[PDB]
């Protein structure tokens, strides 16, 4: 087992690196018509009869 | 190769695959019908033009 420790120091006084969305390669989930089942996510509560 | 993980999520084990590749042995076969009355003058020796 070979460990390799590495230390990174920031020599700039502020931000120096930038992220951006460039192109949507995919939309993973669909924007479809689902619903959170509240009888599954709040399973303890129920009506009287 | 694999990237050595930096975090302790899982140990970054080595990876080697033992893959077996089966070959494609093909058989090609034509025919060439050749008439025996040419074979008869193949076997005979000629003397006249």
């Amino acid at each position: 087992e070979v460990h390799h420790e590495m230390a990174s120091i920031d020599t700039g006084l502020s931000y120096s690196s930038t992220m951006t969305p460039a192109r949507v390669a995919a939309i993973t989930t669909d924007m479809g018509i689902h619903t959170q089942d509240f009888f599954s996510v709040f399973p303890a509560e129920a009506f009287g009869n | 190769p694999t990237i050595a993980h930096g975090d302790g999520r899982r140990p970054s084990k080595q990876r080697t695959f033992i893959v077996v590749k089966n070959c494609h042995k093909h058989h090609i076969s034509t025919e060439m019908e050749l008439s025996m009355l040419d074979l008869e003058i193949l076997h005979s020796i000629p003397e006249t033009p």
